[PDB]
């Protein structure tokens, strides 16, 4: 998982 | 899930 | 019957079968082959000069005399002292508060906790219900934490993407805010009377 | 002497004794166990799920790091090669074959002995020699030559042919006789 | 005074976000989507609290003791719209007011800003 939470 | 290699 | 070793006044070096008289043990050099005919601390003291030297209480065995400390105590370095340990350096050995004594503890914890019949372990001193709220994507999860037994419910009805949690106790509202929405939401944990916080202004909220 | 096994289903490494008595959980999470092997202070295994080795204290898993990167085909199986010579001991199948016929192991006490693989084979002589099972036995007073010819046990050994083929005399049971 | 509650271990693959409780610790995975339970002092007992169909972001456990009370300086303030808690010893809190205010020498009140921007 990307850590950008969008 | 399978089991083998 | 007829036992398969030396009963009465002998010893047996292990790893072998040798049997060895009480004044044989560590008569000279390390005659046993494995080493165990003498030992690094025997007859260190007789246990006779002051206490034999240990601090608190000296005990000879078959390899001389050997220190006890009471139940709290260490053994130092030096094996003829025994000192206190800080129970409070252990993490989490006490709670909340420790202070180290001499060769003892000593516990307490905050008003809004009562220590237990052991002095470590402190809970919290009103029942309510400890309460775990989770923020899934499209569903606020509440899990009622009881018994060890979770039960799981939906907090609100109307929401989309959701990225943080608070809750207030004075009001017992809790506040969330949506990423899709970009809003702020605060609703009652009976999921009734929810309101909005913040309508504008707000674009990615990581934490609240 | 201690026993080491990976789950690849409960997904952690556990230890015990060579008894089974102490089972104690090494390492947690140890992920989609392959084969695992101990050397030194370490153990290592292979990962089916994230085509890593790993590493981990062989007492209570602390320093688990990743001994390789995400390998490209999914690693399977591992081994040590070591140099010095382990343990070694002599086997009493040396001797005369361990006094059977053909094939024995060295098992807890004294030299164990098995049939091959293919034939209705059954063991006899105090389980030493190999034998078709014909659906026939002998009693307790006549030793059994190969094929299953069997003759009475005082002839046994005697320094003299009894048989079609000389099994009775064979090295194998006249090495240690009375 | 740092020290290691869960490290070196594979039981975390990408965690977000955590909240406490008496002598637990919760917290939630965007990797393997499940929420986790561990001791909070040494990270044992540890279990699995929930599995998630989506990624679990926010997590908060609700309970007075998370919360608890002291005395308000703030509630003395006569400050005009913002009145912020501070750690300065004498007052403990400060004035403030919003984006597009000033902050007038009474330290206490303020007035909307005209100037353009
Ligand atoms: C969900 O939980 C909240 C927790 O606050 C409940 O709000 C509380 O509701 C009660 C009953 O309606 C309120 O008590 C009433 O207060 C008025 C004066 O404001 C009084 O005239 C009535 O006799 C009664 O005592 C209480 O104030 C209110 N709490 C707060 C902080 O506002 C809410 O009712 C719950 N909803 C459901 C569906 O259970
Ligand atoms: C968590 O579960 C407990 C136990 O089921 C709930 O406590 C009950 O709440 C009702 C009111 O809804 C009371 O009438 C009962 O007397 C309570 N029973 C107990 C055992 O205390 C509690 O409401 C739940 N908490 C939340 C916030 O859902
Ligand atoms: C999980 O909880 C158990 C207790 O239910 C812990 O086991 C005890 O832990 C204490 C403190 O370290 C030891 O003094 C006891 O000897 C332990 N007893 C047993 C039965 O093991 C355990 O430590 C916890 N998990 C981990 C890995 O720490
Ligand atoms: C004890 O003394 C030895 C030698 O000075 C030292 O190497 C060791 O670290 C000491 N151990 C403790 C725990 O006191
Ligand atoms: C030899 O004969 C003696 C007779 O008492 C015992 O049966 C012994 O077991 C025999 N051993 C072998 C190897 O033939
Ligand atoms: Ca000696
Ligand atoms: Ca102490
Ligand atoms: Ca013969
Ligand atoms: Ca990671």
């Amino acid at each position: 998982x990307x850590l950008x939470x969008x | 899930x399978x089991n083998x290699x | 019957t007829q036992p398969f070793h030396c009963p009465s006044t002998q010893w047996q070096c292990p790893g072998y079968s040798t049997c060895i008289n009480l004044s044989a043990l560590c008569d000279g050099v390390f005659d046993c082959p494995n080493g165990t005919d003498e030992s690094p601390l025997c007859n260190q003291d007789s246990c006779s000069h002051f206490n034999g030297g240990c601090t608190h209480q000296c005990m000879q065995g078959p390899f001389g005399a050997t220190c006890l400390c009471p139940l709290g105590y260490q053994l130092a370095n030096d094996t003829k002292t025994c000192e206190d340990i800080n129970e409070c350096d252990i993490p989490g050995f006490c709670s909340q508060h420790c202070v180290n004594m001499r060769g003892s503890f000593r516990c307490a914890c905050d008003p809004e906790y009562t220590l237990e019949s052991d002095g470590r372990t402190c809970k919290v001193t009103g029942s309510e219900n400890p309460l775990l709220v989770v923020a899934s994507r499209d569903k606020i999860i509440v899990d009622n934490i009881t018994a060890h037994t979770h039960n799981l419910y939906s907090l609100v009805q109307d929401v989309s993407f959701v990225v943080a949690l608070d809750f207030d106790s004075v009001t017992g509202r809790v506040f969330w805010s949506d990423l899709l929405q970009g809003k702020t939401w605060s609703v009652f944990q009976n999921g009734t009377d929810k309101r909005v916080v913040h309508d504008s202004g707000l674009s990615v909220t990581e934490m609240i | 002497d201690l026993l080491y096994w990976a789950d690849a289903s409960l997904q952690k490494i556990e230890r015990s004794t060579l008894t089974g008595t102490n089972r104690e959980v090494v390492v947690s999470t140890a992920f989609h166990s392959f084969g695992l092997t101990v050397y030194g202070q370490y153990i290592y295994w292979t990962d089916l799920y994230t085509r890593k080795i790993y590493r981990a204290n062989k007492y209570d898993g602390s320093d688990l790091v990743a001994m390789t990167t995400r390998l490209p085909t999914q690693p399977s199986g591992i081994s040590t090669v070591v140099k010095t010579q382990r343990q070694q001991c002599s086997n009493p199948c040396d001797q005369f074959n361990g006094g059977c016929s053909h094939i024995c192991a060295p098992g807890p006490n004294g030299a164990e002995c098995q049939c091959p693989h293919e034939g209705n084979w059954y063991l006899a002589n105090d389980n030493k020699y190999c034998v078709v099972d014909t659906g026939t036995r002998c009693n307790q007073l006549q030793f059994t030559c190969l094929n299953g010819h069997c003759i009475n046990q005082d002839w046994k050994c005697d320094n003299d042919n009894d048989c079609g083929d000389g099994s009775d005399e064979l090295p194998t049971v006249c090495a240690f006789h009375t | 005074n740092r020290r290691q509650v869960i490290a070196s271990d594979l039981v975390l693959h990408h965690p977000h976000a955590l909240t406490l409780f008496e002598d637990f610790v919760y917290w939630t995975d965007r990797g393997t989507r499940q929420v986790m339970q561990a001791n909070k002092w040494h990270g044992g007992n540890q279990s699995v609290v929930m599995y998630s169909v989506h990624q679990p972001l926010g997590i908060t456990a609700i309970h007075p003791s998370r919360q608890p009370p002291s005395r308000n300086p703030c509630a003395s303030a006569s400050c005009s719209h913002l009145c912020l808690l501070s750690a300065q010893a004498p007052r403990h809190y400060s004035c403030a007011c919003p984006s597009g205010w000033n902050l007038s020498d009474d330290s206490v009140n303020c007035v909307r800003g005209d100037q353009p921007f």
